[PDB]
């Protein structure tokens, strides 16, 4: 959806790459 | 004289004014001492219960009735047990059973809190207590007694975000 | 089993020696809306449904056998003190409610005495004779000091003179009819209590009217030791049990 | 063609509608909210008050600051009647400010694209910061981050002849060398807060409702201090953006 | 179909003009409780979920292009108007709310003019500069006289000077991007507007934010020939929608 | 509500209990003991008492050593009636000690982090050593590694010319030229112990138990030895660690 | 559990990596 366009886009995990999406409900 | 108790006293009387009163936040003086505290201040924000603990030390022959009470902000802290019953309370009645855990519900507009006086809003509202009726007893009894006042973290509780404390220096 | 709580809304009253709940006409209000009233009701109202814990009085070794004091409802949770349910209260023409009450009283084993904690419906409130009109004074304001009982239970007429008897006669030798709980200082240091809704209609205009009525009343008189605490009050927790208002209207300036 | 924009809204044409004409469009997407603020942006800069080697201490010159807010939104050393005050750590202003007599510098931080352009009430993400050298020189510099509201523990040095900042288990920067010249990282949206103001808060920050109204509290994604030889412009980019409920951009100048 | 009514509890506000009710980000308020509270929430208080309805403003010949009136909420509605919603408002620490609303104003065939009405979240109610503090005058008031556009737009400062903007800037060239609808002397005598819960925090504290605002603009200038009615009033009813409170407490005194 | 804490525990209630209420809890892992320690943070500095070409010699300045020990604990040249002897390497020392008159800085080493928070009586991990270089300078320095115990052979350099720390078979680190200046790395629990002291070690070190009671030996992770023309400041990191026996942190002042 | 990250992170092996946990008994 955003400004990044590589492949090998992992290396660091996820849930360390970017704040974690949670629902309070 | 300004030392510190972990405890508070009471008697046979009502005071008109609150026997004690914890300020909600983790930041604040009187916890400045207990785990809770201690382990909070390395993290940034909160959310969730504190159990506010209390132990009757008084005589076995002694009785009475206190009003423990939270209070959220808004319409600014209580100054008598009359409007602090209008918020969230419970009445702690002695007996049999020594103590009593008063549970300070999170009641919150943001999903956290930060965890620090850093800055200014001050607080998330008061603990106070206050008494119902009277410490009763017998002759022969020693007339005031003694309340032990612990707190910790309550079950819904967390915390988050790891930091560093302005830091102290032990005395 | 002695232990109880009694949680409403964000309140909760506790006890450490309790004789249970007297639920008086054995039965409760079950918040129904009333058949009089064609605008659908307001009911359910959290922030109202709660204990109200308050000052009744200061028990002293000086009150006698049948001294008293009254407890108008709702009135008496009508102004400050009744939060929101007093606050909505007041913006309506009719209400129709139970109460729930506890009553408290702590003293020692060292201390003798007890009282009667009762509930009763259409009880005279009323303080004294309004000099000039032939009315009584204060109906629907709760007694600030104890009441003394009538030797002779005649009640009280306005029209200064006397001789037989008023209909607000309340003959205390049979205040035990009415559903209540005894407060015996060896036994208990609260009593629990529980009444229905009554009244001559469906609903209540309770702007002009003291349906039902808290009494505290003395058994036995108070007594202590010499050095043994002297100190005693009387306090009570006192909850509306599903309230339901009707008739919205601007608010009734009781102030 | 014909219609009625009192309802609130209106139909939406292309030409073939009133017209022997018909839709010219073809697929695009670079106007997404996401991919479009994704890119990097100047906020202002960082100057050292003092060497790698002393007890660290807020710092004013010529407008620079050894402290630097994040934040898109307009800041600086807290204002005062008397002139801001220079000896503390920069917060949130309510508008942006000329350094001196003609426009230009500005003596507040901030995202002027941003501001010039946030076409919407509220706003989230993650924030990627990055710290580019302005000197040449073999740098040694330490750089200290913070999340919003976190205490800035502005103590003293503990060990002697080291940097205070680095003193901290707070995520803290360490780069030294010939060569070794750019910070580069990313952030977490930090805040106690669900949803960020784009430009105003319609309310107080204080309960007593006396004061810094315009501006939600913990409003930022923490905060950098630096110690060491070296300045560096500070630039932001908003990570996994979205926004909500649209609202006004910034007016622009009628010609004359 | 241009003639319609709508009900509140023992409320309802008609017309036969109506031109459709706009609903902001295709959404509404469905009461739901803050996940943010532990505290069983105080809601679906029928004597709180009517119409208010209130004085808005005078309109004159005299107003110009973009001249306005805001009103903020709940604030408009906290004290004595707001009856029992602004009672049980003030006696607690949050509150979470939608609104819907209606405008109305009425003037002839023979008239001419338009008004823009608007909600908007976040939106400056400031009034003036305070002499002393370097902040706001009257934020949570509703304008009483009609508000001057600025010619450029750049907002407020409190600093005394002036130069570039503030962040309470709002460009009225745009205000039509908020959730609206227009009020045209031709073509209707009401606007229906209705907006869903939104804000910084999943529930808010109220007693010092107000989140939303409802905004009436004039577009093109009220005109009538002499002799045509010259006396012109803006009214609304605004209706909370399923307010839901938490944090009880004793009473903000807003007074 | 309604307990009784005599009993050594009390029900560990929420809101839901004694009111019309509900748990407000949501998932979160921050509070982790490893996850939380394993962040570098700075213990002390290393200053070098001599060249590369030559036979490395402890040596102390202004509290600063060419030689540091590898533990959380407070640690400095070995004190003395008449001193802290500084013609040898540091050792555990059993408090927190001011460099000069003043609080700060420290005459001593240690995680001041580590001891103002470590609600446990015994921990074990794996240490995760970084050396910075404090200096702008093309570099030029040997660092010498060794585990808890073993022999310092700070002994004569063998071949002219050349660092004598780097003379051996134990884990050394050759670091020089321009834009060359960190050293990092990661060495294993390395104590003869099963578990370590978090703080305090209610026994004698020796047989005879008259000397250094509370301090637990080779209750550490071994130590460094540095040489060549550059300053160094040193941070630890705590790699998977564990913790044992739950008790009381560092107190904390009552305000005036 | 630790404060650790990153997809590919093994090029040292594990025992080399980390000190060997070992049961006495």
């Amino acid at each position: 959806s955003g400004n990044e366009g590589v492949i090998i886009n992992n290396f660091y995990s996820n849930q360390y790459q970017n704040s974690i999406d949670l629902s309070a409900s | 004289n300004n030392k510190r108790y972990p405890y508070f006293s009471a008697t046979n009387s009502v005071p008109t004014t609150s026997l004690v009163d914890y300020q909600v936040a983790l930041s604040c003086s009187c916890m400045c001492n207990s785990m809770l505290a201690a382990v909070a201040r390395n993290f940034n924000q909160y959310r969730g219960s504190l159990n506010f603990l209390f132990v009757f030390t008084g005589a076995a022959m002694v009785k009475g009735k206190f009003l423990i009470a939270y209070t959220p902000p808004g319409a600014g802290k209580p100054t008598t047990r009359d409007q602090a019953m209008q918020a969230t309370y419970a009445i702690w009645d002695l007996g049999l059973n020594s103590s009593f855990v008063f549970t300070a519900p999170f009641i919150s507009p943001t999903h956290y809190r930060q965890t620090s006086y850093t800055s200014a809003a001050s607080v998330d509202g008061w603990v106070t207590v206050w008494q119902l009726t009277p410490l009763t007893y017998p002759s022969g009894t020693p007339v005031n007694s003694d309340i032990l006042t612990l707190v910790s973290a309550g079950d819904d509780f967390t915390l988050r975000m790891p930091i560093s404390p302005t830091k102290w220096v032990p005395q | 089993d002695r232990v109880a709580s009694d949680k409403a809304g964000n309140s909760a009253t506790n006890t450490q020696s309790t004789v249970g709940r007297l639920c008086g006409y054995g039965e409760a209000h079950h918040g129904e809306h009333p058949a009089s009233c064609a605008d659908t009701a307001t009911d359910k109202v959290l922030a109202a449904e709660r204990y109200y814990t308050i000052d009744l009085a200061s028990w002293t070794t000086t009150q006698e056998a049948f001294s008293h004091i009254r407890i108008p409802l709702p009135h008496v949770l009508a102004g400050e003190d009744g939060g929101v349910f007093g606050a909505t209260l007041r913006r309506h023409y009719l209400c129709k409610t139970g109460w729930r009450v506890q009553v408290q009283c702590n003293a020692s084993q060292f201390h003798a005495g007890s009282l009667l904690v009762f509930m009763a419906p259409e009880f005279y409130t009323g303080k004294g004779t309004k000099t000039g009109d032939m009315e009584p004074t204060d109906p629907f304001t709760m007694d600030t000091t104890w009441r003394a009982p009538q030797g002779a239970p005649t009640g009280y007429r306005y029209d200064s003179r006397t001789g037989f008897f008023a209909m607000n006669h309340q003959n205390q030798w049979q205040w035990t009819v009415y559903p209540h709980q005894i407060l015996n200082l060896r036994t208990n240091t609260t009593v629990d209590l529980e009444v229905p809704y009554v009244n001559i209609a469906p609903t209540s205009s309770w702007t002009q009217h003291a349906n039902w009525t808290l009494v505290v009343a003395v058994f036995s008189p108070l007594q202590y030791a010499s050095g043994s605490s002297s100190d005693v009050q009387i306090t009570a927790s006192i909850q509306p049990v599903n309230p339901v208002f009707n008739g919205l209207r601007h608010e009734t300036v009781i102030a | 063609g014909s219609d009625n924009a009192e309802k609130g809204k209106v139909s939406n044409d292309d030409a073939s509608v009133d017209f022997v004409a018909e839709p010219v469009k073809l697929p695009e997407n670079q106007t997404r909210v996401a991919f479009f603020y994704d890119r990097a942006v100047p906020i202002g800069m960082l100057r050292p008050g003092q060497n790698i080697e002393s007890t660290f201490v807020y710092q004013e010159n010529d407008l620079r600051l050894n402290c630097l807010l994040l934040t898109p939104l307009p800041s600086f050393c807290p204002d005062s009647t008397s002139g801001p005050v220079k000896t503390k750590a920069p917060v949130q202003w309510r508008w942006v400010r000329s350094g001196g007599t003609t426009n230009f510098p500005l003596m507040t931080k901030q995202d002027y694209a941003f501001l010039c352009f946030s076409p919407f009430t509220y706003y989230k993400c993650d924030l990627e910061v990055t710290v580019s050298a302005l000197g040449t020189d073999t740098v040694a510099s330490v750089l200290r981050w913070a999340p919003t509201g976190a205490p800035a523990d502005v103590t003293d040095q503990l060990i002697g002849y080291t940097p205070s900042l680095g003193e901290t288990r707070n995520p803290h920067m360490w780069l030294v060398g010939a060569g070794n010249t750019q910070i580069s990282f990313v952030v977490p949206y930090n805040s106690p807060l669900s949803v960020l103001p784009a430009a105003w808060f319609n309310g107080w920050s204080d309960f007593g409702n006396t004061k810094d109204f315009g501006v939600a509290p913990n409003a930022d994604f923490g905060r950098l201090w630096i110690q060491g030889n070296t300045s560096a412009s500070v630039r932001i980019r908003y990570k996994k953006m979205k926004v909500f409920c649209p609202r006004p951009t910034l007016f622009f100048p009628w010609p004359v």
